[PDB]
């Protein structure tokens, strides 16, 4: 059970933390364009 | 000039401004307080953590009343709510010491009745007060230029 | 003159109007949003969905200011906000395509300065616009009228 | 004179008024409602039920507009919202029937622009209308006057 919860916790970090990092980069890379109404992305 | 600008209120006093461009409303993120107009307050803001800005698409009513943008930033004088501002070699310049805290979010306008930059603060170079501002690239990318030590208004 | 009438502000849009008749505030039910006046908005209106209408006693501070409803509806021209409208064959008829969405809840005025009906919307057969309206039989029975293929505004 | 005086919004109507003296807002405790000014609305009211008042400090941005006050009060004409009042025999007097409900919290002023008292409501039995008021003793200590039959406006 300890190892299974370890796997579950690792998977939680893998998913939610990588998703958070990717969202951060996506969000902050979009915003310089999303703020510009005429920028050609 | 300010005809389409909107004030931001902190506990019943002005402490900054918000402005609508490209049908979305921009306001400095550091400016605590509530936007005056309820239609703007209903907007769910997106926070650009490194821009010190938050924004959201305005209700589709004033869709026709947004400020239009232009990339055009020829060096020279530009109009402002509190005067005329001079842009040179990547520096927007204001006569030293004029303007100050609570003036964040002020737009800067082109002589063709359009916005070119928004003010977030500034600092004096000695000859002029340089302003920390957002200014969009030749390719429209919203650049932020802010000479060192620029205080947020 | 019709300043004793009040539109509904939905997202800052006059999607409809309301009138205080006989001391009761009436607005179309289909017109979403909050009424302009805050004291009128405190009234918890009672709806009558068969009429596409909702009613409620206006508070005790302005029931004197209410418009007088009018039983008599002789054939002729009746005042409105968009000038005046003809009444014919028992229906209000209006120039083709003038007036539209957002005009619901606008009262129609007796030339004597009284309200004869409140409009819901209209339709066009091709020759003339026919209005849909709430009405009152000579006996005084309040009624709703809707031409064939009526569109609410 | 009255420019630096503010209404109370109760049901969106002027049911009372509030005054700011020496940098602190005061309005009667019995008069229910919302302070009109947003900065004043932000003040943390502290109760004084025996005085029927609540009060609190105001921000420095609105320091200078506070009403100056004094205890010196010789008898004679005093300016008031309803033009003037007669202060005599230690009380403020007016033509019986003037003022009335809604004027609670209205200040009375020395032509130097110094407030001398705040109105709490009228008293009318027997001879003539006298006004219940809060006042300042020559030592500065506040005194609340309420002739028998005093009722809040």
């Amino acid at each position: 059970v300890i190892v299974l919860c370890g796997v579950a916790l690792a998977i939680l970090v893998g998913t939610a933390s990588s998703a958070a990092c990717i969202a951060k980069a996506r969000r902050d890379c979009l915003t310089p364009y999303a703020l510009a109404p005429n920028a050609t992305v | 000039e300010s005809d389409k600008t909107f004030p931001i209120m902190l506990n019943g006093q002005v402490n900054g401004y918000a402005c609508v461009v490209g049908g979305r409303l921009m306001k400095p993120l550091h400016v605590e307080g509530k936007i005056d107009n309820e239609q703007l307050a209903a907007v769910k803001l997106k926070k650009a953590s490194m821009y010190d800005l938050e924004y959201g698409d305005v209700p589709q009513n004033m869709k026709s009343d947004t400020l239009q943008y232009t990339s055009d930033k020829p060096p020279g004088f530009y109009n402002w709510h509190h005067g005329a501002v001079q842009y040179e070699n990547g520096r927007f310049t204001v006569p030293r010491g004029v303007g100050g805290k609570g003036d964040s979010g002020r737009p800067i306008l082109d002589n063709r009745g359009r916005v070119v930059a928004i003010v977030l603060g500034g600092a004096n170079e000695g000859t002029r007060t340089a302003l920390s501002v957002v200014t969009w690239n030749q390719k429209g990318v919203t650049i932020k230029d802010t000479p060192e030590g620029s205080e947020p208004w």
